[PDB]
């Protein structure tokens, strides 16, 4: 029925066969992430403080492995290549709070990203960076809020309480947009940094833990 | 000076628009509707491949009609036997992100690309019985997308940076390089006799290019959205293409006119590959609605429908000899129809 | 009475 | 005329496990694929199921004829068959508790333990630890007379049996109930820590003890309270308890499965 | 891409030997071997086979029970225990590599031997004991053609003083550095090969549809 | 750039058109006359197909 050549040529592709199911383990478990923002924000500072032609990092947390992967090119018009990163765990995203003229943009893109049709399962980690700078530039006095935004004169507050209600302010505006359609398939998780922080991964290992419980709990239909 | 040249252009824009009005003569569904409907087709699957971990991004069948090449995004490549459903080779990458794959005409090189902005090319018939890489090739700035060959020392490279490139193997340079997009490129089609070659981009707009000049003969626009795939007429005079706007078309060369639409009003999703039979008379296309459909190629009727996979499709192909077709999708799993 | 499964 | 009525009552319950658990596996066994960990374990509590309600035939004509005409052979592996079903139900749903309680409370370090080679190898442990502990239930099986005349079998032949039904009661009770609750307390509390889901959980932890415990606690009632300390209301209330035990398998593979979301959308498949 | 045997030794009968082989220049794990021993005055006879990864072991039938072959990987060796050494058993030896998948050439190459002095199936035929374009004929007990499509026959050049080498496989395709003025033909039982404008030596028939496997009886061109 | 595009107009603008009716006449017979080679519309029996 079958000669030899059939039988070593089936014993070939069974050797063949063993090697990948066993390689598969090893990759399975490491954690990955995507890292997005735009310029003239701290991607490469906070790199560089966690970790002590596409690029990645590779860092270890608790015996816990995580990768790191950002794109940079295209203008902004990445239509196209967001659509393979449609299985990871979670997106970084940075943004500049100290000025004032660019936040409008940082809206646009957040906006822009949240309503994507592919990724309608990713979960997003918002990041405000230059806090101090934000501080000073309010203590000097010559910075107006009520000129870009009018209704920042007109809301009700819920080492200075203008600091701090221009902060709430912020994570407002930038909260309000999440949940108009969330329809509670992913949530957001605002955080306030400065570039000298130090306990960030802390913060990412817990995110993450939530993020999985959320995915697993629904997947067991406890709710 | 620039209001000039604009009333130039506008006066051959309408020049052009004219003598298409002139040259049109009559519409090919009444005389195609002469000619007797080919009926219900139906298929079914004969074989079902199996031994991915992750989703695919392409296939190309061989020349003798009975081995394949399968890339995923589990930094694999392996290499299939249609009959007897072995594995002959598996080779491990050095980058994890690939969207293309292309197998030569006389059968001992491979090629590879991805995000990495470098084409790889792999040698198969060695000693020791081992695959290593043969040479990799980079500059280009973008990531790429669509490669074919046109002989063991030839091979043509589209990228996402609105440009195209054709390269020598031993030399390692650029020889020609094709400028003119607006938009990023998406496909890439070859003619048989290996003398032109057309391509679309994002600007919904399609190209003919001559390998020898290196000029664009030809332009052609009629889509609202996104070019996602190309086909080419077996004669040599006509192209079909598929859009995000969930609607085909029909192109022809000689008369520089569209001929027929392919669309239907039960479907909106959009359309990713496109391909012909031997004879002409069908065309294969897949959809985002989880299954594939056969439309006829003249009567412009739905014929047949093909399903059994739970994501989207993403590559197709169809046989010289013209026993088979092949289809995969993001299930992991390559299935063989006759 | 009864063992078991069943009674006497 | 209560013969006639429990004769009814178990046909009407052997027909309607074997109808849901028919169900159940093959829609577990056409399209699922058994890709997840979980249908595992549903697969194995439903074959069980399954194989429980083929013995109660045996014993509707058992108890309608008042006499055991089959023979000798017979219901020696009839209880054999029923001793081993009757543990590995409650094991498995012991186990399958179990892996639910890790998923949630631990769900990054859990991940190494939990695979698919792991889950079918635990799948034979529990019918090898049921037969283990069953061993002696076959090795005594006999026959006996009863005052209208008819000889019916029972299980191994003073204070031996009292021993007998404390062990069964213990390995009964006694370490599944504490464990099943537990889990879920501790669930209830890593749930509550991180505003309706928990409502619904609840709900769902309380009814599932109180169908377990309406349903077993009545027999080690009665055959406790018969072993401490002759009339047709002692056997019709002992009958009666008896097809009660029975509840169980019926009601389970609908409030483990159906109510499950990740099962209707393969269901409208087919 | 080198095989060297370096080992054993006459000793007397009743006695016992090792024989060792080792391999450098290729990977080892992908390939399977094959040992062969010739007489000084007859012709080649297989002797033993080990397949990659040591999924099988396949011993001759006249000589099974007092033969051992293992391979150790790491080490990259393939060694053998000899029991029972008889007057009949002084014979030279060789060893062999081969792959088997879609399109290989198994039989590739063959190493240096060693001289060791001691103090149904398928039978084929061949044209005659020596003949002086010229054509040599084979032939066989039983048609060596399968339904799947293939037939099985392999031709083997030997060289005074070289080892022998691989020409022609399946009697239409040949071999790596092989001249083109070569070539073979033939159909059920009957196969013929041709050689145009004229290497001399001896030519061997051999057949692998079956696992006992027999070389031609030997046919010399002077 | 003006000028290069004018030329490069002027230049794709000399070129020879065909009839529609030819053309589509054309490809009518070309798909006639291939149309017994094709396996795919015409069942082929067991014998002949590889897979089966």
């Amino acid at each position: 029925t079958v000669s030899a050549e059939d039988k070593a040529a089936a014993e070939r592709s069974k050797m063949i066969d063993k090697n990948l199911r066993e390689d598969g383990e090893k990759a399975r478990r490491t954690l990955r992430l995507l890292l997005l923002g735009a310029d003239n924000s701290g991607k490469s500072t906070i790199v560089k403080q966690m970790r002590i032609g596409i690029f990645e990092t590779k860092f270890q947390v608790d015996k816990v492995n995580f990768h790191m992967f950002d794109v940079g090119g295209q203008r902004d018009e990445r239509r196209k290549w967001i659509q393979c990163f449609n299985d990871v765990t979670a997106i970084i995203f940075v943004v500049d709070s100290s000025d004032y003229n660019r936040l409008q943009e940082a809206l646009n893109d957040f906006k822009s990203i949240w309503n994507n049709r592919w990724l309608r399962t990713i979960s997003v980690i918002l990041f405000l960076n230059k806090q101090d700078l934000l501080a000073e530039k309010v203590l000097a006095g010559k910075s107006k809020i009520e000129d870009y935004f009018p209704e920042f004169a007109r809301y009700t507050t819920p080492e200075d309480p203008r600091v701090t209600r221009a902060k709430y302010f912020i994570r407002k505006e930038f909260v309000d947009i999440s949940t108009a359609s969330g329809d509670g398939r992913h949530i957001c998780y605002p955080h306030f940094t400065c570039a000298v922080d130090t306990e960030n991964a802390r913060r990412i290992f817990n995110d993450c833990k939530d993020i999985i419980l959320q995915m697993n709990l629904r997947e067991y239909n406890l709710v | 000076e620039l209001d000039q040249l604009r009333q130039e252009a506008e006066q051959l824009k309408n020049q052009i628009r004219d003598a298409r009005k002139a040259c049109a003569d009559a519409t090919l569904s009444q005389i195609t509707n002469n000619i007797d409907p080919v009926g219900r087709i139906q298929m079914r699957t004969r074989r079902t491949l199996r031994g991915h971990l992750a989703k695919i991004y392409a296939m190309h069948w061989g020349t003798d009609s009975r081995l394949l090449v399968s890339a995923s995004q589990d930094g694999k490549l392996i290499i299939w036997d249609s009959y007897t459903t072995n594995k002959v080779h598996a080779i491990p990458l050095r980058s994890s992100w690939v969207m293309t794959c292309a197998y030569a005409p006389s059968g001992n090189y491979v090629a590879c690309g991805g995000l990495d902005n470098i084409c790889s090319i792999y040698n198969l018939k060695t000693r020791e019985g081992n695959v290593r890489v043969s040479r990799e090739l980079a500059g280009h700035t973008g990531y790429l997308s669509c490669c074919r060959f046109l002989d063991d020392n030839q091979i043509v490279t589209s990228s996402g940076d609105t440009t195209c490139a054709l390269w020598d193997i031993e030399t390692g340079q650029q020889t020609t390089t094709f400028t003119g997009h607006t938009g990023d490129v998406m496909s890439l089609s070859l003619a048989p006799d290996t003398r032109l070659f057309v391509s679309g981009a994002c600007d919904a707009s399609a190209k003919l290019w001559d390998v020898r000049e290196g000029m664009c003969r030809q332009t052609f626009t009629g889509h609202e959205s996104d070019i996602n795939a190309i086909c080419f007429f077996p004669n040599g005079n006509a192209f079909a293409t598929g859009s995000d706007d969930a609607t085909c078309r029909l192109f022809d060369l000689r008369a520089d006119q569209e001929l027929m639409t392919y669309s239907h009003d039960n479907i909106i999703c959009g359309i990713t590959s496109v391909s012909f039979s031997k004879s002409g008379r069908l065309l294969l296309a897949g959809y985002d609605d989880f299954n594939c459909n056969v439309w006829d190629a003249l009567k412009a009727d739905r014929a047949g429908v093909l399903a059994g996979h739970d994501n989207r499709v993403s590559c197709l192909g169809v046989t010289d000899d013209g026993m088979a077709v092949a289809t995969g999708s993001w299930d992991s799993f390559l299935k063989i129809w006759n | 009475x009864c063992f078991x499964k069943t009674c006497t | 005329t209560s013969n006639a009525v429990l004769t009814f009552i178990y046909f009407v319950v052997c027909i309607i496990g074997l109808c849901g658990n028919t169900l159940v596996i093959y829609v577990i066994l056409r399209y699922a694929k058994m890709k997840t960990i979980t249908n595992i374990y549903i697969l194995n509590l439903a074959i069980a199921d399954e194989l429980f309600m083929l013995g109660l035939p045996f014993l509707a004509m058992q108890v309608a004829l008042v006499h055991w005409p089959f023979g000798k052979a017979i219901c020696r592996v009839v209880m054999t068959v029923d001793g081993i079903n009757q543990f590995t139900s409650i094991f498995c749903l012991t186990v399958m508790s179990i892996d639910r309680y890790l998923a949630v409370v631990h769900p990054i370090k859990s991940a190494k333990w939990r695979r698919p080679r792991t889950a079918k190898m635990i799948t034979m442990a529990v019918w090898g630890v049921s037969l283990l502990v069953i061993l002696p239930i076959m090795i005594y099986a006999g026959l006996r007379s009863n005052q209208w005349g008819r000889s019916s079998c029972t299980i191994n032949w003073g204070a031996w049996y009292t021993g007998f039904i404390i062990y069964t009661f213990i390995l009964g009770f006694l370490v599944p109930l504490t464990i099943i609750c537990l889990c879920y307390l501790f669930i209830i509390i890593k749930v509550k820590s991180s505003k309706k889901s928990e409502k619904k959980v609840t709900r769902m932890v309380s009814i599932v003890v109180a169908v377990f415990i309406f349903c077993w606690l009545p027999f080690y009632i009665f055959n406790v309270s018969s072993v401490s300390m002759p009339t047709p209301a002692l056997k019709g209330m002992f009958d009666f308890v008896v097809v009660l035990t029975y509840a169980n398998s019926c009601a389970n593979p609908i409030l483990y499965a159906f109510l499950s979301d990740n099962f209707k959308k393969s269901f409208q498949n087919v | 891409v080198q095989l060297v045997e370096s080992g054993g030794g006459l000793v007397q009968p009743g006695g016992s030997r090792k024989l060792s082989c080792s391999a450098s220049g290729f990977a080892f794990s992908s390939f399977g071997m094959h040992w062969v021993r010739q007489a000084p005055e007859k012709g080649l006879e297989w002797v033993a086979y080990i397949s990659s990864g040591s999924g099988t072991i396949y011993y001759a039938d006249t000589v099974k029970g007092r033969f051992t072959i293992s391979r150790d990987d790491p080490k990259n060796t393939l060694f053998l225990q000899m029991t029972s050494l008889r007057s009949e058993d002084t014979a030279m030896y060789y060893c062999v590599r081969s792959i088997y998948y879609y399109g290989s050439s198994p039989f590739d190459f063959w190493g240096q031997g060693t001289t060791l002095t001691v103090s149904s199936d398928i039978v084929m035929t061949q044209a005659t004991s020596s003949v002086p374009s010229v054509s040599i004929s084979c032939r066989s007990s039983k048609s060596l053609l399968h339904s799947n499509g293939n037939t099985y026959l392999y031709w083997f050049l030997q060289r005074p003083g070289q080892s022998p080498q691989l020409l022609i496989y399946r009697m239409s395709n040949l071999a790596s550095g092989v001249p083109e003025r070569f070539s073979g033909s033939g159909s059920g039982t009957a196969f013929t090969l041709t050689i145009s404008r004229l290497d001399v030596g001896v030519y061997y028939c051999m057949q692998h549809l079956e696992y006992p496997l027999t070389f031609g009886a030997g046919t010399k061109l002077e | 750039q003006a000028r290069k595009l004018v030329e490069q107009l002027k230049m794709e603008a000399n070129i020879d058109r065909i009839k529609v009716s030819k053309a589509a006449a054309d490809l009518m017979a070309y798909c006639e006359a291939h149309a017994k080679e094709d396996p795919l519309l015409t069942p082929v029996p067991a014998s002949e197909n590889p897979f089966r």
